[PDB]
Parts: C-alpha cells; structure tokens; sequence
C-alpha cells in the first residue's frame, strides 16, 4: 500500500517517534511505498516553467492509502487550510497522528501576535475540518504504539484498531478527562497507569486518586486513552 | 535572466521556499531560502503562564532537537532567577544535551544519504545510523525521562538521577557508539572530501562560500558569558529579502553587530579545532567529526557523574521582573538563544527565542549564490535545517 | 458465567524459605517469586507496596532483596502500583521488571501493554507479572474506622489483618483476637470496586491467593508461559513447596464459589448502572 | 405557580445570591408559593407513628412547577441520589441552579477519602442522572440573572431562555471552552467580557487575547456564557 | 419510652438530622444533632493543589459565609509561611469579614422570624434585615470583589485597594445600618427576653442550657495567639453518639482539653463584653447585639483605613514543609480554625478545617436534653447551625 | 439589508472644547461626552484606553477629566475596554460608569447586560455607552509592520494614523505624510474581524465616527432615549457644535456603502465558514 506523511502545524517528533523503531523502520519502510514525505523523500515534484520563471514543487500525490497527518491546522494560513483538505481528498485512510491532529495538543494554547505571522493565532485539530479515519494520541505516541497500529492496519485488524477508530470522533483532549469520566463517575480505583502513561509527568497520584497539575497538562490525551475503565475491549484480556 | 522556485524544499525538518533568480546559464544571482511554516508564536503565549512550563512548551518547537530547548529556557530561567543547578544535575543536563545531538547527526547523514551514498550501500548505512541513533535516544530516555520531550530538564538542574547500573549501560553503549561513529567517519569523510554525488555530478569547489563569521560559545553544551547578547539584534525579513519574498518569510533575521552569523558544527569546530574550512562540504565534514567529539565528551560526564549527588537546586523560582535571563545552548544545529524575565511568583512575563537555523536561514540566502540552481538545495542540506524550530 | 478464566494449572502452594514465611501474609508466593528472580538475576526490579507505621501504602521500585522482605503483607488499602511503572524502567533503569497489583491494576498492565501510547519501551521490559486476589478494597480511613472503632485495636498494634471465615478479623501484636461481622464492614469500601468483576487475577503470569488454601498456603493460578516458565524454575531450584488443590482443602470449590459470587453480585451493580445512565467499561 | 429549592451537595450561595434580590425578594416570594426550601419553610412535614418512634420527616412535595435545583449528586449517598430523582419525578420544570448543578463546578474536584464519609468521592451534575430543563451557570449566577430567569419563565418567555434552555444539556464546563471554542477558531475579537465575568479572576487580558489561568478555574461556566462570539440571539440586539 | 427523629431539620443551612430518645411526657433523656450532608471533602483535595487556590476553594464551603473560610485559609498559609500582610490590606480583610457577618445575623433573625415574629409585622421586619443585608454584601462586594466568594481575600492580604469614594460610601451606609440595627434590636431584644414564641407559646426558663466552656479569640476579627491550637484534638462521632447514630454523621468531633466547647457570638460576649446568660435565648440576645458591635467597629476601620496604602505583601508564598500554619477567625457562627502544610514550591501538602459549627453540632445534642422535644429545633436554631460548613 | 441599525437621528458634530480638537481623532466627540459626564455627575468614571509611548494600548478606569484627554486618538490595535467593567463597580466604586468600544465590544456589552450571569451588580450602573466606527482591527505586531516597514516611519514618530480615500496614512511628529493602498493592509488584519456585521456600533447609546462627516467633525448617530437625554444635554450646555447630516458632505452616503460593504464582504466569511464546518455565532 501507500502511505504518506503530511507535516502541518506539528513539529516532526511525531515522524522522530516512528523513527525511533530504529533498524525496524526498514522493515516498516520495505512493508508500504513511502509515496509522499518531505522529510525523507523529493515526491511529489512536479516541474512548471514559465516564460518568466521556473516552479519547481512538490505536492501531495494522488490514490494515497494511508495518510500519517501529523500537526494542527492553522485557520488564518492558506497553506495550511490547503494541504490538510488535499490530505483528505488524496487519501483513502487519514489518520491524526499525535496530539497535534488528534486534539489540538500544544497547539490549543496558541494565541497568535508573533512575528512573523502575527495573524496566525487559530490551530485546530485536523477532526474539526476534515474526517479522520484514526487517531493516536500522545505527544508523541510510543514507537511501540505506532508499530501496532501500522501492523493492524496492513492486517485489517478492525478489532485492535476501534479504540482509535473511536478516538477519530474526539477533537478535544485533557487531563480533566480522568476526572470527568473516572474520579466524579465512581470508577477509578487508583491503580496509577495515567500518571505513568503521561508525558509531562503532570498526573501525581494522592491517597489513591489521581491530581492533575493542569498548567503542566499539553492536552495529550495519552492518560484518556490509558485508564482502563473508560476503554477495556476484550481484545485486552488475550494472553498466551 | 529568469526565477528559480524551488518549494517546498525537502530532506530537512519543515516546511521552507527557494526563491533563485538566476542568469542564463543557471547561476544564482540573487539567493533567498525562507521559512513558510505558520507561526505557532511560543514567545508570545507563554507569557503569563509558570515558568515550569517553559521547559515543557518549548521542547515542541522540534522533536528532532527538543532538548536543546528545554536545555535554554532553564538556563535563561535560572539566570533570571539567580539559580545555581548543582553540580550533577548540570552534568546530566550536559549528558542529556549531548545524546541528543548523539542522535541529530546520523538523523542527518541519513536524510543527505540519497546525494552521497551509493544505493548498494543504503542499507547497511541506514542500519548503522539507527543503530547509533538508538543508543543516543536511549541515552535522552535515561536521563531526560523521554528520548522525544524530555519531562526532566527542570528549572533548577535534572528532576531525577540515574543508578549505578545504569550509568554503567550508557558508558557501555558509548563505547559501541564511538566504534560505530568511527565505522560511519571512516565511509563518509572520504566521499565528502571527493565533492562528488553518488550520481556522479561533480560539485562546484566554491560551493556555499560565504563572508560571514560563525557563532559558537561552547564546544558540546552552552556558555552565556562568551556573548554579548547585547550586540544580538533581531531584524525582519523586509531587511534581507525582496519586498515580495519578505512577506513570506516567517522567520526574524537575527544579526550579531549588525552581521550575519553561521552556526553549527564549523562555527563550533571553527573557534574550537581550528577547522577553517569554507563551503557546504565543509559543514557535512565538520558535523561528522563532531560525532567523535561528542561521543568522547559523554564518557567524560559519565566518569565524572556523581549518581547519588543533588541534581536539583532547592533554590525557589523567583524574580525581579526585570532581569532578562539569558540561556544559551549549542544545538545540533548551533548556537541556540533563548531569554525570559520572570516575576516575584514564577511567572513569565516576556520571553524570546533565536534558534540556530533562524541565524542560518538568511546565510544560506547568501551561501546559494554564484552556483548553478540545481546545487541549490545540496547547499541547503548542508546547513542541516530545522524550520519548525527556526519558526518557533 | 466462567469461574477463573484462562490458565494452565492450579496448584496449593507455599515458600521456602523460613524468612518470607515469617513476614508473608499467606504461602509468601510474591515474595518468594521477588527474592527469587532478583537473587537469580530473572528480575532486576519490582513493583512492591511500602507501608508507613500506621499502615499507610506507598509504592516502590526494589532492586534489594532486604527491599522486598521489606515489605510483605497485605495492607487492605489502595496502593497504586503502576504509578510507578515507567519511573522503573526510566531512571531506575529496569529491564526486567516484576509487577504486583490487585486483578484491576493486572488490567491496567494489560491494557498498558497492548495500546503503550504514554508508554514508550515499557511493554518489552516487563518480566513478571504477579497477580493477587481481590474481593473489595477500601480508602485507607475506611479500614481506619473499621479496625479502630468498630474492632477496638488501634491500627499502630495492628499486625495482620484478613477476611473470610464469615467476617474481617484484626490480629493485634500484643496477642488479642477480634472479629466483626462482614455486613458491617461494608458501608465503608471503594465503590469502585462494585463494578470489578476480576477476582483471581485472570491476566497475570501468574496469580497468588489466601482463599483455596490452609492457613499459610497460596492458591496459586499458573496462567501465561512466561510465569509456567518463571513458577517451573522456583521449583526445580526449591524456592516453593508444592501441593496438589485437590489434596489440599478447602479447595478450588471455594475460590470457584467466591469468584462467582463477585461476579454475579458486581455484573447487577454493572447492569444497574447502566440503567440509570451511569458509565461502565466497555 | 409553585416553586421548591432543592439543596443537594451544594453552598447554599446560590440561594443567597437569589436573596440578594433584596427587598424585591418579597415581589418574587409573592408572585409565586414557595412550596418547598428546607433553609426557609417547614415543608413538607409528615408525621409517621408507631410504638417505638415517632418519624417527624420534611419530604419534598408533590405538583411543583418549577425546582431549582442546586448543587451537584454524591453517587455514594443514597439520600442524594434518591433527593434528585424525586426532584425529576415532582416537578415539571427542573432548573439546574449554579454551577454544581448545571456541571459539576468545584465538586469536579472531588476525590474523597476525608472523615466521616470517606466513599464519598463521585459528584456528578444532575444533568448526568435526570433531565434538565433549564441551566444557571456561575459561582453563584448573579441575582440579575435569577431575576430575568424567573421572570421569562413566568412570563412564558421561550425566546430568553433558549439559551439556558440550551445549557441544560452541557454538562461540563471549563476555561477551555474560551480557547476551544473562541481562540483557537479565529473568531476573539479581545473585548474581555469573558475576563470580566469571572468569578475568581482566572482570566487575564494579554495582548488582547485571554490568558486561563487553569489553577483557579472553578469550572463554572459564566464566561463560556457571556462571550458573544459563542452565543448572541437577536432579542440581544433589542434597545429602547 | 420512645424515640423522636425528625429529619430534616429546617430554617438552618445545609441537612442534618435529630435524633431523641424521649420518655413518656416527651422530654428529651439523650439527643443527637448530627450532620448527614455529604462530605465534599476539601481538606483532601487541597492537598496537591497550590496555595492560592485555597481561599478560593474553601470559600465554596458555604454562600453565607464564605469570606470567613477565605480569612482563615491564608492567615493559616501567612502563618506557616511567615508573611506578614500590610497593614491597610489587613484591615479591609477585617472590614470583608465584618461585612460578612453584617449580612450573616440578619439572616439568621430572617430565618427565625417565623418562630419569634408577629405574622401582622413580618413584611416590614424582613424589609429591614434586607436592607440590612443589602449593606453588607455590599461592603463585600467593594471589599472582596464578590459578595457571595471574596477573590480578593489571597495570601499575603488583600488583592485590590478602595477608593476614597468607595470608603465615603461604605462610611455612610455603615452609619445607616447602624440606624436600622438600633431598630431591629430595640424591637427583637424584648421578645428575646420574653421566652414566648409568637403563637403564645412559652419557652422553658433552662431551655438549652449546656455545661460546656467557650472559644472565642477576638469580637470582631482573629487571634491565632488566643488559642493552644495543641490542645484541640478531633475525635469521630463514635465517641458522642450512638453506633447505629454514629455511622450517619458526617462531622467531625472538636474538643478543647477533652471536652466540647460552645462558640459563636455568646461565646464572644462572654469573654469580652461580661456577658453570662445561658441557654438558647441568650445565644438569640448576643448575636442581636453583636450587630451594634460589628457596625460601629466597620467605621472605626474606615477611620482608621488608608485608601493608598499597599494592601499586598510581596513576600513569596514558600513554606518549609512542616510548619502547621495556623488561621483562625471569627465567623458570623464563631470560632472558625483552618490549618495547611506548605511546601518550598508553594503547594499544599496538608490541608485541615475545623469549622464553627463543628464545635455547636455535638453541644447542640446535649443542649436540648432535659426540655421537650417540641423544643429541641428551637434550640438547633439558636445555633444559627451551618452544616454545609461544619462538614467541609 | 439595513446599513445602520436602529437610530433615533443622525447628525455631523464636533466639541466646542478645543483643548479637546488639539488632541482628539475626528471630532473628540467620546472625549466631550466623557468630560461633560464627569464635569457635570453624570458620569462618575469613563472606561478609557491608556496609550503607550510605542502605541501599545492599555484598557483604563478613568476618573479625572485630564485622564479622558490621555486616551484622546485612535490606536487602530486591539484594545480590551470591556474587561475593566466589573473593576469599575467594584474597587473604583463608579455607579454611573461611561463606556466606550468597537461594535463589537459594545455588542458585548449589551449581552453582558441581558445575561449578566457573571456580571452581578453591574448592569444598572452603565451610565453611558458610546460606540465608534470600525472597519477592521490589527495586532499590535501587525500594525507595527505596517507603519514601520510600509511607510517607514518608527511607531515613536508616529503621531496620527487614520484610513480612507483609498489607502492608509501615517501622519509623522515631524511633518512627512505617507499613503500605501490598502490593500496592502488586509494581509495584517485580524482574520476574526472578518465575521464582524457591525460597522456604525448599532447598539450604542450614542455612536459616532469618522467616515460620512469631514475633518475635523464627526457623525454621530443618537440611538437610545438614554443617549438621546445626554446628548441634548450637551448640546443645551454648548459643548458640542452640530449640523445635519445632510448638509455636509460627504454624508450619510459615503457611511452607508462603507457599512453595507462590510456587511456583504464579511457575510460572504461567515457564509463560507458554515460551508467548511467552522463555528460562527448565533
Ligand atoms: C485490598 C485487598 C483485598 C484482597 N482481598 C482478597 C480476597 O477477598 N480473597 C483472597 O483470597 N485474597 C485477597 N487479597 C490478597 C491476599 O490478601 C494476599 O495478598 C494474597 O492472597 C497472598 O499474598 P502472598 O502471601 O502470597 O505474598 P506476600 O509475600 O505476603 O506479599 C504480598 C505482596 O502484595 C503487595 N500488596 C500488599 N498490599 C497491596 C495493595 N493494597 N495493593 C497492591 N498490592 C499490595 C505487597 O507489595 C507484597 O509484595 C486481597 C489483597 C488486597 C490488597
Ligand atoms: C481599530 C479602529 C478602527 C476604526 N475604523 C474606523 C473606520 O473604518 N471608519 C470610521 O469612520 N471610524 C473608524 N474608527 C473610529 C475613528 O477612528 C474614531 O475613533 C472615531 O471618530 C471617534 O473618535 P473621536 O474623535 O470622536 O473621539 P476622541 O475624542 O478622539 O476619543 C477617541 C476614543 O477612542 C478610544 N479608543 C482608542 N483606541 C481604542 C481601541 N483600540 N479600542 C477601544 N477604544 C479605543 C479612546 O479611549 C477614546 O476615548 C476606528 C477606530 C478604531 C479603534
Ligand atoms: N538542533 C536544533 Fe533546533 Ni530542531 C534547530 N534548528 C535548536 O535549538
Ligand atoms: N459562620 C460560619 Fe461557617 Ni457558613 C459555619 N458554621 C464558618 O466559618
Ligand atoms: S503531538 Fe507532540 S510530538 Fe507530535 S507534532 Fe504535536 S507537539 Fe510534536
Ligand atoms: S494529564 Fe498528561 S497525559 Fe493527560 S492529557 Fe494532560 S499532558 Fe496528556
Ligand atoms: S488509570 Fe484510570 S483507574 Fe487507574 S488511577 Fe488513573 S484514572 Fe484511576
Ligand atoms: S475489587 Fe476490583 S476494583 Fe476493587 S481493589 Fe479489588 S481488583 Fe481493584
Ligand atoms: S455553584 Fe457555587 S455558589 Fe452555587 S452551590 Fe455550587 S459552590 Fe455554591
Ligand atoms: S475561567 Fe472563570 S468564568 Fe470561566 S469557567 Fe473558569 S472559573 Fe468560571
Ligand atoms: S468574551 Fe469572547 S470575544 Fe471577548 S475576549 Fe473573551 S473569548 Fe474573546
Ligand atoms: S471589525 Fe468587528 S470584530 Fe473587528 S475590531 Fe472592528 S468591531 Fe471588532
Ligand atoms: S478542560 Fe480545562 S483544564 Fe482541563
Ligand atoms: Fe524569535
Ligand atoms: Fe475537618
């Protein structure tokens, strides 16, 4: 199949991530067709002259697969607007890769007046304009977590993959998601995964609840998607 | 007499443009390479919130590089503050600094691999980059508590300290790493000293000379006093560019007494080694014997590390409201700047950053010019850039 | 309505060594299985539960034997084990890391390993997976109240706590004895735990219990290969003294009886919930 | 009509912000019968007498027209569960009165474990068990706002409730909602409405955007209501 | 031979229960007043959570008198953190809480109105206490920012400073409260006195008489010297009620040196102004009185206030971690106790409250034993009993 | 669709204070009524915005009239005067407070005053609500790239901007004049203005502007009996000259392609952010 990795309003740690399966990424790699990436590879170019001046671009091609869409997009950017619905209409299956597509992220707290875009202050995940088919959180999801979802979607794995299929439909994302799903609905019992599963260290678990420092919280939703009694399909209690 | 327009620009991080007018015969006259990635405007949104989130926020301007950020805005909060970190912890930040520009490095021999190294070799060269790159991320994991976002470089030195055993791991995968950098110099060094691609083109000698000095304060971590961080001023893109390319340009100009300035790996190599070599192959040079450098300066922390010494400073976050804290580190990519003064509570109330490619971007404006167009971009990889980091 | 789930055997069995006997609450099965991998170098870290004079838990990474006879026990009070998971295998270093946790926090590891987003290079370092038994717990003033002013002993005397046996008993240091009805001992535990319905431990390596079992002696659930794998070789070393459940009494009946119990009385409190608009896990 | 207070786990604030109507509280007391409010009537008594006891109870009564609920559900008291389903079950109108009723508020923040009722650790707003007819957010909603709330719904005013009406199906509410729903959609304009309608002064006006102060954010949900880039009816725009 | 449970209790604050063991003429052997208010439990979920969210937070207790948990939360974290607020900033906290307890008494004659007011004056008594009332939210609005939850009242002092027109217009309303007070009281003080509800009824002369001491600290504000804050120690409602009555209670138990002790505004008149009645009509006859006292001391404050005068501290909120600080205040119900453990960073890392009403509830239980139990919900609103506060 | 909103009359108008002309944008028409409110108690404190020596505005409780003519001039940034509303009746103690502001800020206003759930105490004490023209705002960064690199003139030197006839104009300290066409501007502005259909500030008190009336003059709409009162108050005091609309040019022509221009170009954004999914206002 075909993949492609569209790089908005992110910052590459997302790719970095994936690259972290370090010599496993040439069987990943060697698994697809990397069509489309332009941290790695000079596709799509496609030369236009002029008599006045030679254009020399590169864009996204046509009958992608699979669309790793990592970063926000930025409303008062034309560039921006313009990729991430390209994104979508070239791809068949667009996955929100990272906080950053998947819910806003770090993004969310942007407010715009720096140069030298003073106007750009908007950042929305890629769910509040286009459809997403798959969404990873975290900032940036596990190497490990990457793998998973790459092997289940080349496999049809539909079962592993509901949980993200589920997420897709989740634009927003926070700390407070434990409390407002877990801690006030009578059902967290304190094993402390979420606290683990954070990567700004900002859960700290207290007399066995959890506490979020919420002006550390980048609005990641890795402690959301961890806690086992919001999701626990029965594709978990499997073991050999 | 016609306009080269080459965007996006590839095997770098983010999102840029080059804009060329060239003559008749393809040499670039007039060279402009500009960041077109939105402004996510960290210096500006950060104001207000705790200090201890400046570390945590501005670690995502890049996740190739993020602990060169974490690693200035602590030192430009601690210098605000008149925090000491003791001595351990400012060796592991050290350490953590260094196994991530342990990382950056063949990150980057293997983005140029498609212009220097032959196809039956690509293989075995990208195992070898990711086999060292595994040591350097882990290296980050250990002491950082992310390879990717590293949650404990804290204002105040390290949030926690390493055990015996596992100092002992990371000298031990030093060692192999410094066996395979010297596999990787050993292959690379020859083929960057030949000025040849792997398709055969011959490359200009000239290539990417410029008349602009270098910038670089410490060899493997970061010294404020070796800048006068007053002579540092930031311009627009309208004092570099054509009015119609300026306005595209995301990025300031940073200059130093009023001049341009490279950094990176020759600026370090420059001032340090005494590596006086001009052009782009010089930089693709300098940046692999800095592999070595690195590597050797890691050993060095680790026999030096105290693992049951402090690593965080008791000393509480709090300022003047005045004091512009400087913070300065020498990234992968080179010299980076961050400022902030902080309140009585811990707050932010200004802060500012000028990340190595955002000095570099406006020199490799100038570094493009008098080769043909085709090399352009050849002269761009050079300078290893980062734009999302460059934008900020 | 399945009684244990998956497993490869059941077996009633018990420590070796006198030392863990001493310290242990029943067979001394997790700490047997902590000392053992550590002194054997099949674990360089574990996941155990410190408890302060007055019975409060704090969890732990252990790399010290002395560290694990430290603390053995069973403090019936939330002890979150796998806060700790990731600072194990980060700065403490761990690659081979043994985990301890009630059947939920077993879940949380389970879940935790196959979608590891927040948890980078944590899945592949775990090496052991213990699981304990678990009816109900309680928030640590709860079991205050129960055990000070329902069974007289103040908790610094108290030494060993169980239920079973119709009703919750304290063990005072000093010698005395006391007992109260289980019906009392209710009003005061995590509601949580009334939509739990795991009570062997069915996702560990292998799970450890009280109930199945005479007094010093563990029903002991060997369920993935890796714990076969791990409980085998305790026993060709002789770190565990082994009998069959069925030899043993009062037996498996028990645990069948007490597992189904828990979840026919949890699965209508799941159902309740539900049809009040409640959320439950899914 | 026939109006109650219902006080579940709440301050009793909101009531207090009601009697700072002032004197004009006998206009309201007068053009309605308070039929229940154990702060303020002995309703409604019933006395049940066997040989060991006499049961002296204050139930809720039956036939009320509108109830104003405040305060959030303790899941683990079966007195507050049970007081809010008789709430639903006896009135017609069901108003989730403050910021605990209506989201949760500062009760989001409860994790329980303190004497003498240490299970209680679930707090929920109604709306997360009963049907909610009509929502007051804020920490307490000013007495203005009760005013204009219970005169329109005398007065049968549908078109100045429809907002609150709408309300009455949010359950959660936070700071965020300024940034996910304003800022970061291009549409703050820097008025700073929303800083001024704070009730604990989160909200700081930097560089004409807003700055949440997330620490001291009770959850209440009075500037996600007064921005007018969220909601702005036309019967607004009606001046004399 | 007979029980008597009458639940819930009303024309108080918040939900309690009365549980009375009566003999055969219905007069009450053994009482029981009890809160059965879920426990939201602040002291818990403090812990974890910064400073300064704490007046914030703990003046959610209660709408009624939120500005005296706010008073006593950072005089507790000034304490142990060793700040010393200003002295203009301390008298408008002072001022904030006399308004509070201005808008307080009224109420509570409002509630108790139907009892004790001829139904022919009711209109024009509840005019009264509300234009009482209005006065004193209004000082607290202009003071603290709100009436209903001060968010001026912070750690260090108080956050914003009045104008000399807003203490002109405070200064002239207080001296129309004390119009109004002088009214009110020349008109409740001999029915008070007369021991007959408005239906006729009598009230027995020993009714709600107690045998238990008094904690008052100051009559108008706070004293933490005042106090051996070593000598109070809680004990759970197994130590007061029954078992089968214990298990329902949500409060705590506070005696000073073993025993229970009264507090409120007959606790403070009999220390300070030689005031010795007992039973429930002298609580009735203090708290009017204490309406004369509070007004007259809020415009000795305005004399005494400078308008310009820093009403903030700039000393840091860092704590050692240990210090218990200690913040008392008298609140409209009496002697209000809030204790916090803060750390280095700020943060609270022990958090405790014992709450007027805290002390009345278990004194209440004994104080209607020995009258008829027809009674015993007069003497709980002598009390001016605010549950929602004494169970935190 | 309607251009100007409800109005009672519309009128060209300037101050008769000519301390307030020396200092004021068009015809110091806000600055007069703030100065004759205080100077006469019917304001006890105006709503203001304090400049910096850079441009860098500041929202502002004045009291003073000296105060009024230190905000005197448009700083065509963003400006929060909404968000001192709640610190002026409550510290500052004002209960007849003027308040001035964009349509928009003023279309806050009245919304704060229909729904003050968060605006206890506050409504009744609005004295006066006055509302200027706008046709679009800028960020401070924005605007500065503006006037420093397009007209080349440091924000210091800066001394009045202003817009119309075509383009934008910066009128320096130190004489020079300078015009770039505007739609050099548009890149800079703040895209959330582009969703804004109030151009005349239809639901103020009193609203008044530059466009429609010529230098140095002002028109100004009178919509509310409460304007109306304080604007015939003023003028019975001489302290404002008045003349009809129709009597002076451009007129009340050039005001309404302005406002309907503005409504048919930002209804087309609102239009077109429905159609992609994005939220606008209702
Ligand atoms: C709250 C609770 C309820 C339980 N209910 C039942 C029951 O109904 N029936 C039954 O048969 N068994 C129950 N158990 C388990 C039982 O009490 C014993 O822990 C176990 O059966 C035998 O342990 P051991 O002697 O084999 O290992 P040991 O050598 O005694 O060591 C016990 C280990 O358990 C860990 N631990 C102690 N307390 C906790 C805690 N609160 N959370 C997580 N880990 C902890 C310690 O780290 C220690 O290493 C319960 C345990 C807990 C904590
Ligand atoms: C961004 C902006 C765009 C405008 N666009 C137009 C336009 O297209 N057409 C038009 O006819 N008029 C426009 N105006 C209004 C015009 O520039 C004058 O402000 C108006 O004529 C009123 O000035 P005056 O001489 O009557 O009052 P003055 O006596 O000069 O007082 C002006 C008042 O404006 C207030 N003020 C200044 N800057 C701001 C701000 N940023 N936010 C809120 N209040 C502020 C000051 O506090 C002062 O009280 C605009 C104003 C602004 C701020
Ligand atoms: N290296 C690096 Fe960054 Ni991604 C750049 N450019 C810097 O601090
Ligand atoms: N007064 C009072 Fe509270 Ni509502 C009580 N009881 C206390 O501090
Ligand atoms: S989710 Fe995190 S790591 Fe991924 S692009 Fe966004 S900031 Fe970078
Ligand atoms: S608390 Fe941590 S894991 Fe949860 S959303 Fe916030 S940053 Fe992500
Ligand atoms: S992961 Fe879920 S159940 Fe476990 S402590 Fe966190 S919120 Fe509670
Ligand atoms: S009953 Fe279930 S939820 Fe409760 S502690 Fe035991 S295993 Fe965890
Ligand atoms: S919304 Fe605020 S004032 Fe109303 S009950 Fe809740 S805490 Fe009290
Ligand atoms: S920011 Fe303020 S107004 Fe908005 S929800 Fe939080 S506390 Fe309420
Ligand atoms: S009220 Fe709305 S538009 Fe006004 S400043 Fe706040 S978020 Fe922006
Ligand atoms: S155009 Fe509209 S939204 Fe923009 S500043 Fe002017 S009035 Fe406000
Ligand atoms: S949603 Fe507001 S801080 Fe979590
Ligand atoms: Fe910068
Ligand atoms: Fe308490």
């Amino acid at each position: 199949v075909k993949i492609a990795h569209i790089h908005l309003c992110g910052c590459t740690g997302c790719l970095i991530s994936l690259a972290d399966t370090y010599e496993q990424l040439l069987d990943i790699l060697n698994s697809v067709e990397l069509v489309y990436a332009l941290t790695l590879v000079d596709e799509k170019t496609e030369i236009r002259e002029t008599d006045d001046k030679i254009l020399i671009e590169r864009e996204i091609p046509d009958d992608i697969d699979i669309a790793l869409v990592e970063g926000s997009v930025c409303l008062e950017d034309e560039h921006s607007m313009k990729d991430v619905f390209d994104a979508r209409r070239k791809s068949k299956i667009v996955v929100a890769l990272g906080a950053c597509a998947a819910t806003g992220g770090i993004t969310r707290f942007c407010r715009g007046g720096q140069m030298s875009k003073p106007v750009h202050s908007s950042f929305v995940p890629i769910g509040d304009l286009i459809k997403v088919d798959l969404a990873l959180p975290g900032c940036p999801p596990s190497p490990e977590a990457l793998v998973n979802l790459i092997t289940a979607a080349l496999n049809g794995d539909t079962e592993y993959l509901e949980i993200y299929a589920e997420l897709a439909k989740k634009t927003e994302a926070c700390g407070c998601d434990l409390l407002v799903n877990v801690i006030n609905k009578s059902l967290c019992m304190g094993c402390g995964s979420c606290a683990a599963s954070c990567p700004t260290r900002a859960i700290e678990m207290i007399d066995g609840k959890p506490n979020v420092l919420k002006e550390l919280c980048i609005k990641c939703g890795a402690c959301s998607l961890q806690c086992p009694r919001i999701r626990f399909p029965k594709l978990i209690e499997e073991i050999e | 007499g016609k306009i080269v327009e080459i965007h996006p620009t590839t095997r770098h991080e983010g999102h840029t443009k080059l804009v060329l007018k060239v003559d008749d015969e393809g040499i670039v006259e007039k060279g402009a390479y500009l960041s077109v990635t939105p402004v996510r405007g960290f210096e500006k949104f950060l104001v207000g919130k705790p200090a201890e989130f400046a570390p945590i926020a501005v670690s995502r301007f890049c996740g190739i590089c993020p602990v060169a950020h974490a690693t200035s805005a602590v030192e430009a909060i601690e210098d605000a503050c008149d925090i000491t970190p003791p001595k351990d912890g400012l060796l592991l930040r050290e350490l953590c600094g260094i196994g991530n520009k342990m990382h950056s490095h063949p990150l980057h021999q293997f983005l140029i691999s498609p212009d220097y190294v032959p196809k039956d070799d690509s293989n075995e060269f990208i195992k070898r980059v990711q086999a060292m790159r595994r040591i350097g991320q882990y290296i980050v994991d250990a002491v950082g508590g992310e390879a990717i976002h590293s949650p404990n470089i804290k204002v105040g030195g390290m949030a926690k300290q390493i055990t015996e055993s596992t100092k002992a791991k990371m000298y031990y995968k030093c060692k192999e790493y410094e066996k395979l950098a010297k596999e990787q110099l050993e292959y690379l060094i020859p083929i960057f000293e030949s000025r040849t691609l792997n398709d055969g083109t011959e490359l200009p000698e000239k290539l990417g000379y410029h008349d602009f000095g270098y910038i670089a304060t410490h060899p493997t971590y970061g010294d404020r006093t070796k800048i006068d961080q007053d002579k540092v001023v930031e311009y627009t893109p309208f004092d570099v560019y054509d009015k119609d390319v300026a306005i595209q340009s995301s990025t300031t100009v940073p200059t130093y007494n009023g001049r341009l300035m490279e950094v990176g790996p020759r600026a370090r190599f420059s001032k340090f080694f005494d590596f006086k070599e001009k052009g782009a192959m010089a930089l693709h040079i300098a940046r692999a014997y800095e592999i070595s450098v690195l590597v050797k300066r890691a050993m060095e922390i680790l026999d030096e590390l105290n693992v049951n010494g402090k690593t965080m400073s008791d000393e509480p976050i709090v300022g003047d409201g005045e004091k512009l804290g400087l913070g300065v580190h020498e990234a992968a990519r080179g010299h980076n700047t961050h400022q902030a003064v902080i309140d009585k509570d811990g707050n932010i109330v200004y802060y500012n950053a000028i990340v190595a490619t955002t000095w570099n971007i406006p020199v490799i404006s100038k570094a493009v010019e008098g080769t043909h167009y085709k090399f352009a971009e050849h002269i761009v990889r050079a300078y290893d850039p980062c734009i999302s980091c460059a934008t900020h | 309505m399945d009684p244990f789930g998956k497993y490869k055997t059941v077996v009633s069995a018990r420590a070796a060594d006198k030392t863990i006997l001493k310290k242990c609450q029943d067979g001394g099965i997790v700490s047997a299985a902590y000392i053992y991998g550590l002194e054997n170098g099949l674990l360089d870290g574990v996941i155990v539960a410190d408890k302060d004079d007055k019975l409060q838990t704090t969890p732990k990474v252990a790399t010290t034997v002395d560290e694990v006879l430290e603390a053995a026990g069973t403090k019936y009070t939330v002890c979150p084990t796998i806060s700790v998971i990731k600072s194990a295998v980060r700065e403490y270093g761990c690659e081979k890391l043994g985990v301890v946790g009630t059947p939920c926090q077993i879940i949380a590891t389970r879940k935790l390993m196959k979608y590891p987003i927040g948890f980078r290079h944590v899945p592949d370092k775990l090496a052991l997976i213990v699981g304990i038994f678990c009816m109900e717990n309680f928030p640590y003033n709860g079991m205050k109240t129960i055990i000070e002013e329902h069974c007289g002993i103040k908790m610094e005397d108290v030494a060993k706590t169980d239920i079973g046996k119709g009703k919750f008993w304290v063990y005072s240091k000093w010698g005395d004895v006391k007992s109260i009805k289980l019906k009392e001992t209710h009003p005061y535990e995590q509601q949580s735990c009334h939509v739990c319905m795991d009570y062997t431990a069915e996702l560990a390596d292998i799970s450890t219990g009280s109930v199945g079992s005479p007094d010093g002696w563990s029903t002991v659930f060997i369920r993935t290969a890796q714990g076969e794998e791990f409980f085998n070789k305790m026993v060709e070393a002789g770190a565990l003294e082994v009998k069959p459940i069925e030899e043993v009494k009062p037996g498996l009946g028990l645990v069948e009886k007490l597992s189904l119990t828990k979840k026919e009385k949890n699965a209508k409190e799941i159902e309740h919930r539900k049809e009040i608009g409640l959320p439950v896990p899914y």
